[PDB]
């Protein structure tokens, strides 16, 4: 019918298992059956197809989270600034302001994090680590106000990125710690956010993230690694932090990121043959925008002039169908229980599903109720694009740390 | 003596007589808190004389095993994970009583980063590789596509150049599912980094056993992806038996795994001045076309952008 999903064709599109079961086979024969059955209730309960986003819902689930959560969180304790991060951006995404006393609490609970050495910890008192001080900084800029921008100690920050460079021109996610291409994200997120990029800071990063590439055309963790979306993802917008997009193979990337999004199911896997999830809705399908800018900064002249290069629609319906939970937040799965980065991440790739845009043209696709449309958000910071200049501006106010 | 976190008999840190010397140290959640977790009394128990001990730096016996608590309730706590590690070395610990610790909290978490990594220090610090290869193919018994489990055993491969057994267990793990993407990316690493593929009997070899992967699965995009990988380096127009050898599937084996094969070979074969040029652009546009309507919908936009980009180029 209108939506790509339930069209009779679309049972076509299920797994060809050429009669030779193994493991994945059965695992995605299983997951298969599982969202058949969502795609198929409103024809099993005679009722019109309604695609809601449950704004009050999420929005409840997300403004109890951001003050309060049960100990099913005590996984997450070192881990508290990445849940700042999740929840202030999916209330960014859901047009919810943030109370300036709320911004004032987020300001100050981020200081007790941030280490007197330089970076965040994932609580007050832990060590610096590079994903919570990626998390940190990206939760400040969303707040975006002078206290919160002064809350962040620049010239520890970069001392405490070059404590992390390694002469291979990889970083290391915290002393002791290792090394993986997030790490290059997060250091390059925060430098250039904060104008700490001083001209030696990123020397062989370029030259690392592209040594991840492997034969499948992704990105994996460390070279010789199974090319996996969380890692593309991350290796791809370091790059193009860097204006070093070019280091890479940006076709075989184009290819395999493609590949990734599921003909059935509508949403995207981590990896060939793993299951679909809906988080990967922003680590797989932001990688378009990125690509997209990537290949017109080289003058191609074949890229589309209102859509990305996925299925932008299947991906709406995958999350919208999916990915809610009737309580509020969002899921990996049918079957999975929600959690604040799912909620986070599912949003976030319904947001770059809806919103198109290259230079002068602007196109949105947005699938159920016109109430679904979300706030755009920044396809290398995965924060609004109005934070990101905001941040960027003031920040450039500021010389960068001498040393 | 041990008294286990999940013993029937554990009793709270705050009620043990070895411990009421030590204040435990409360989080400074600050005066208005955020994303504050209402932590179970355990938890809050355990963590509040971690705190105190770490605070301190008290390098004890007592802190070593309080570490060990702190860990099995959040094994992602990397303070915890770095404190244990400067007491290993500080109270001289036996590392071999401290790798079969680790190998029982991994069998039991073997998707957390930080236990992996704890492993890969026991075994630098040890500079004993002789457990690893056997333990790892226990975790891919229990999971075959564990991330963390494949990037221990390239580094345990890599770092003591134990590469001599490694394609026969990628052969094993392909028996048991073919379709298993880490075990074909496996592949490419052991040969990469023995042979290479640039040895034509290996790249042949390579090819064949592929093909025959296909064969019996056609519709299995971890063979069909692992064949254009290793061909695609020199380029697949360089290889003109091939786009025969494929459309010799097109009535028994076909996929849009076969189809899209198919443009990538005419993609190349364009990029490198073929002969009947506007003859192989026709049949490239036609299955772009074909992808993009029919066989592979989900990729309708790659596939319209592909036809749109041979027209500019080979028109
Ligand atoms: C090894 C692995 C997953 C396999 O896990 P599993 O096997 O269970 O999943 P699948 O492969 O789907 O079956 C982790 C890589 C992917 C993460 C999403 C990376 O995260 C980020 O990109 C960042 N942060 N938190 C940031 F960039 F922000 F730092
Ligand atoms: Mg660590
Ligand atoms: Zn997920």
């Amino acid at each position: 019918e209108p939506l790509y999903s339930l069209r009779p064709e679309h049972a076509r599109e299920r797994l060809q298992d050429d009669s030779v079961e193994t493991v994945t086979s059965i695992e995605q024969a299983k997951v298969e059956e599982k969202i058949q059955e969502v795609f198929s209730s409103y024809k099993f309960n005679h009722l019109v197809p309604r695609l809601v986003l449950q704004r009050e819902k999420h929005f409840h689930y997300l403004k109890r989270g951001l003050r309060q959560l049960t100990d099913a969180y005590e996984c997450l304790d070192a881990s508290r600034p990445w849940l700042c991060y999740w929840i202030l951006h999916s209330l960014e995404l859901l047009d919810e302001p943030i109370p300036q006393i709320v911004a004032t609490d987020v300001c100050q609970f981020l200081e007790l994090c941030q280490s007197p050495d330089g970076g965040f910890g994932g609580g007050p008192g832990q060590y610096p680590h590079l994903a919570p001080t990626y998390a940190a900084v990206n939760a400040l800029c969303i707040i975006g106000t002078e206290e919160a921008y002064n809350v962040i100690n620049r010239e520890k920050l970069l001392q405490y990125l070059y404590s992390l460079k390694q002469p291979d021109g990889s970083f290391l996610m915290h002393v002791g710690g290792e090394v993986d291409v997030r790490s290059a994200y997060c250091a390059a997120s925060v430098a250039s956010l904060t104008n700490i990029i001083t001209p030696d800071l990123f020397e062989g990063t370029a030259e690392w993230i592209a040594r991840c590439q492997n034969w499948e055309g992704g990105i994996g963790g460390v070279p010789g690694m199974e090319a996996h979306g969380g890692y593309t993802f991350c290796g791809l917008a370091a790059l193009v932090i860097l204006k070093k997009e070019r280091s890479l193979n940006l076709k075989s990337l184009l290819q395999w990121v493609t590949s990734r999004q599921m003909r059935f199911e509508g949403g995207f896997q981590g990896r060939c043959n793993k299951l679909v999830d809906g988080c990967y809705s922003f680590w797989q399908a932001g990688l378009l925008p990125l690509l997209h800018r990537a290949l017109h900064a080289q003058g191609d002249p074949a890229l589309s002039m209102s859509h990305w290069m996925f299925h932008q629609q299947a991906l709406q319906e995958y999350i919208l169908m999916c990915c809610q939970c009737p309580a509020g937040g969002l899921l990996d799965k049918p079957g999975k229980s929600r959690d604040f980065y799912h909620t986070c991440y599912c949003l976030s790739g319904l947001s770059i599903a809806q919103h198109f845009g290259s230079g002068a043209m602007l196109h949105d696709v947005v699938m159920g109720v016109p109430e679904n449309v979300l706030q755009p958000t920044h396809p290398v910071y995965n924060i609004g694009p109005d934070k990101v200049i905001q941040a960027t501006t003031h920040f450039l106010q500021k010389p960068v740390p001498g040393f | 003596g041990f008294l286990s976190l999940d013993s029937p008999t554990y009793v709270l840190y705050r009620d043990r007589a070895e411990w009421a010397d030590i204040d435990p140290v409360p989080q400074n959640d600050g005066p208005s808190p955020v994303v504050q977790i209402i932590y179970s009394e355990k938890f809050r128990d355990v963590y509040d004389y971690f705190r105190a001990v770490l605070q301190r730096d008290e390098r004890s016996e007592r802190a070593f095993k309080l570490t060990r608590d702190a860990i099995e309730l959040n094994a992602a706590n990397y303070t915890v994970w770095h404190f244990r590690r400067v007491l290993l070395r500080s109270l001289q610990k036996d590392l071999q009583e401290e790798m079969n610790y680790i190998t029982a909290i991994i069998e039991e978490q073997p998707k957390n980063y930080q236990v992996w990594h704890h492993r890969r220090v026991l075994v630098e610090w040890l500079k004993d590789p002789s457990q690893e290869l056997e333990f790892i193919a226990d975790i891919l018994n229990q999971d075959a596509k564990n991330y963390h489990a494949w990037q221990h055993r390239q580094w345990v491969i890599q770092e003591f150049r134990l590469w001599d057994n490694e394609l026969q267990y990628v052969d094993q793990l392909l028996k048991e599912d073919v379709r298993n993407n880490s075990v074909w990316n496996q592949r490419h690493f052991v040969i990469s980094n023995t042979t290479g593929y640039s040895d034509r009997a290996v790249l042949e070899r390579e090819v064949q056993y592929t093909l025959e992967m296909i064969k019996l699965v056609p519709h299995n995009e971890s063979a069909w992806n692992y064949l254009k990988g290793i061909l695609q380096d020199r380029g697949l127009s360089r290889y003109p038996n091939l786009l025969n050898q494929l459309l010799d599937l097109q009535p028994s084996h076909s996929s849009p795994y076969l189809i899209a094969f198919l443009v990538d070979i005419y993609e190349d074969m364009l990029e490198n001045q073929c002969d009947n040029k506007e003859d192989i652009l026709n049949k490239a546009l036609e299955l772009c076309e074909i992808l993009a309507k029919e066989k592979d919908t989900i990729r309708k936009e790659y596939w319209r952008y592909i036809g749109r980009s041979l027209q500019s180029k080979h028109s």
